[PDB]
């Protein structure tokens, strides 16, 4: 999972660089401004793995 | 034992005496010994209890000249369920093998409350042969004992590591333990099971396993009976 996450992070960085180049400016400020609520949330699940 | 000696040796028949309450006999020996002004032995019992029990037990056995036999099943009553007790200790020394009746089995179910883990017969290999009974008896009995031990281990392990985490060889072993303590050992007080019928039922229980799981049984027996 660490190897896969590194590969996915590289791919996401490349995609973000391409998007920024296409837009002509950094969308970081706009994203920070539009950070009123988080669309992605994580809920813990008490899985029973072995004992 | 005198009647058994008569019948078996001067009549050429098999006897199988069943002496009951060897603990009661030992208490009687205690009272007879202490009436002669003799100091008690370890647990109050006379010191020569080993000699007396040896006479009573070794009064059994086969002889070359005669076609009869004297088998013996001296049924003891262990005080406080202690094997270190003198009567069980001396009886285990003199006799060969032992059959245990279990309080846990009695509480859990019905006759007979006999557990196979601590119970064994020392001359079993002679009785379970090829010409006598069936040629699969030894393999089936060894397999049943091993899988009963594994079933007890799995029953203890389920409450520790969860039911799901148990392996296939542990879940099947737990199922075998259930069907073993509930159908094979469990016998009506009046129903008669021949040795061949008992071995057939043992195979019926052992068939819940894959043919590869049964390791103690010889490959020829597995191919012929399974």
């Amino acid at each position: 999972a660490k190897q896969k996450m590194g590969r996915v992070m590289q791919t996401a960085a490349f995609s973000l660089a391409e998007v920024s180049y296409a837009t002509g400016e950094n969308i970081g400020y706009q994203v920070q401004e539009s950070v009123s609520t988080a669309r992605f949330k994580v809920r813990a699940r008490q899985e029973n793995v072995s004992g | 034992l005198t009647t058994a000696e008569y019948l078996a040796y001067q009549t050429e028949r098999h006897v199988l005496t069943i002496l009951t309450d060897m603990s009661s006999y030992a208490d009687a020996l205690r009272e007879v010994s202490a009436a002669r002004e003799e100091v008690p032995g370890r647990r109050g019992y006379p010191g020569y209890m080993y000699t007396d029990l040896s006479t009573i037990y070794e009064r059994a056995g086969r002889v070359e000249g005669r076609n009869g036999s004297i088998t013996q099943i001296p049924i003891l009553t262990m005080p406080n369920d202690d094997i270190t007790h003198p009567i069980p200790d001396l009886t285990g020394y003199i006799t060969e093998g032992q059959i245990f009746v279990d309080r846990q089995l009695h509480n859990k179910g019905i006759y007979p409350p006999i557990n196979v883990l601590p119970s064994l017969s020392r001359l079993m290999k002679s009785a379970i042969g090829e010409g006598m009974t069936r040629k699969d008896h030894g393999d089936v009995s060894n397999q049943l004992y091993a899988k009963y031990a594994i079933g007890k281990d799995a029953a203890a392990m389920k409450a520790v590591v969860g039911e799901e985490a148990l392996s296939i060889e542990d879940k099947l072993s737990l199922e075998f333990l259930e069907k073993f303590e509930k159908t094979f050992i469990t016998q009506g007080a009046y129903e008669d099971r021949t040795v061949f019928e008992s071995l057939d039922q043992a195979w019926s229980l052992l068939r819940i396993y894959p043919k590869e799981m049964l390791n103690r049984i010889s490959p020829k027996i597995l191919d012929e009976f399974y």
